């Protein structure tokens, strides 16, 4: 789940 | 080595502010990346370290609860920085408040977390080799 903004390049 | 990587970044992060406490690649490559995301995800981080309060007694409980919610429902390589500014962040908040043998124990715990959680992770996912093609 994205939860945090780093998350949308994973 | 987990110890040398949590030292490194830890050292790296105090000796920013001023304070005194190949392989090379991965660690150069994670100051960048932690450097980077300090400023690109300021919100995530205040979030994160909006409820600390942080005293001797309670830093161990408030480390736990952040990275138990960061990791949560799974690890990616944007959590694995987020860890290592996170942990980073404690210790120069710990030495602002006059409480520099946190930053010790703090080293302690997020070795402890990335031999215990995030090595079988790292390993299955093309290990720090990884980490800096995608982001170095
Ligand atoms: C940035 C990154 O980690 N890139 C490597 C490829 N992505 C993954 O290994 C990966 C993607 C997504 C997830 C999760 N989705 C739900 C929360 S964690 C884990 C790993």
């Amino acid at each position: 789940p994205i939860r945090y903004e780093w998350d949308e390049f994973c | 080595d987990n110890r040398e990587i949590v030292m490194k970044y830890i050292s790296y992060k105090l000796s920013q502010r001023g304070y005194e406490w190949e392989s090379e690649v991965v660690h150069q490559t994670l100051r960048q990346a932690g450097d980077d995301f300090s400023l690109r995800y300021r919100r995530d981080f205040a979030e994160m370290s909006s409820q600390l309060h942080l005293t001797p007694g309670t830093a161990y409980a408030s480390f736990a609860t952040v990275v138990e919610e960061l990791f949560r429902d799974g690890v990616n390589w944007g959590r694995i920085v987020a860890f290592f500014e996170f942990g980073g962040v404690m210790c120069v908040e710990s030495v602002n408040r006059e409480m520099s043998v946190l930053v010790d124990n703090i080293a302690a715990w997020m070795a402890t977390y990335l031999n215990d959680h995030l090595h079988t992770w790292i390993q299955d996912n093309g290990g720090w080799d990884a980490f800096v093609e995608l982001y170095g």
